[PDB]
């Protein structure tokens, strides 16, 4: 989920 | 060449190591240390993948599988740059270059031997800046995930990196007009150096001595 | 192109499997006949690589530091063209065919699962005869062995088939400008899978059960 | 010395 919400975030 | 430009000036700051000074030096002390600097630097790939022409057009899905397969590759490319202008030295980061010596004490002889080689091999080559950041572009387009959603945009974005190494070759190296296929024939070493090492660290991940952040260990566990 | 013309004609005469009629079907019967056939198809290896033009020349010691390092990639590449009009199927030889059940029941689903994907890609890039033939010397030349003696020579002998390459392509199909530099980005997953191959019949080896030919046997034990 | 043997062979 961390690389998921890494490419989400900003 | 515009896509070459571009992928110059998206070229991320470097970061330190910080090797803990209180810690003995150790094997544990070592991998620690490059495992920390390995899962910070994985957070500045993830916001430089961005960067690249067509990426973030892709699902997200998609975006996650090529960089699922590809960190390592990015991760050693960045270390053998770094490294080009070092004698048997590995620039990990400024703060930490690992000779031979330190290569054996943290176990990583065998590793650091093959990745040398890639840093020789390019050396020989006289590697440019231009084609460093091409060539980490086309190894995160290239990588071969078994699990794309979108085969044809994915084949899109490799073409789109290959034709700017083409170009950029044909511009500024004509008097080598292979001189892009002999950068496309490095990437088969690259791959296996990434392969080893992503063997090697997980075997470290399971002897559950050496302490690895959330998303190192995330990348690790989607690779094997 | 005459290198290509040369490869072409260069090409060996396929083998047999011959799995024996009288064993049971086992994991074991499965890994026996395949150990058995690749001991069997490294005896022609080495016969066509002397047919190479200038792999003759190099040291005894370079031709088999080439050989040592790309044995399992030339095997492997074999069994992807063989498989190109079968689906799902690899065809180890025209009497040894394995569908997905048999490859569980050899334990090879994930190796082979990786080895189809290579066929997958070939198929949508519709691999011919001369650019397989062509990226099998090439396998070998650009084999990334650590114990080359004439550097320069390898270097050339890899340039030598590059271009025959190249010029293939500029002639064969103009419609893709690219279509050389596509081929030479396959050689990273032929190299990846060529390691798990290796990794995984030498541990097929450690453990004692399938039988192996001394040539196989010394061919594994040279790459690990 | 099987390699070194069949590369010298013929």
């Amino acid at each position: 989920s961390l690389l998921l919400h890494l490419l989400k975030s900003q | 060449n515009k896509i070459v430009s571009h992928l110059l000036v998206a070229e991320p700051e470097k970061i330190y190591a910080m090797p803990d000074p209180t810690v003995p030096d150790s094997d544990i002390k070592a991998l620690t240390t490059l495992c920390d600097l390995a899962d910070r630097e994985l957070v500045v790939i993830i916001g430089w993948a961005k960067h690249i022409p067509g990426f973030s057009t892709l699902s997200l899905a998609d975006q996650m599988s090529l960089l699922q397969s590809a960190w390592m590759e990015i991760l050693i490319l960045g270390v053998v740059y770094r490294s080009l202008s070092f004698e048997d030295e590995l620039v990990y980061a400024d703060d930490y270059i690992m000779d031979e010596d330190q290569s054996k004490l943290a176990g990583l002889l065998d590793l650091n031997n093959a990745i040398l080689q890639l840093v020789k091999k390019y050396k020989s080559m006289k590697l440019e800046k231009e084609e460093f950041v091409t060539l980490k572009a086309i190894a995160l387009a290239n990588s071969d995930s078994m699990h794309i959603e979108d085969v044809e945009a994915v084949q899109k974005l490799q073409d789109v990196l290959h034709e700017a190494l083409q170009d950029y070759e044909a511009g500024q190296h004509m008097e080598d007009p292979r001189r892009a296929g002999k950068m496309l024939m490095t990437l088969p070493l690259l791959r296996q150096t990434s392969t080893k090492a992503v063997q090697h660290f997980y075997n470290i991940k399971l002897e559950g001595k050496v302490p690895m952040h959330k998303l190192f260990l995330e990348m690790l566990e989607a690779k094997v």
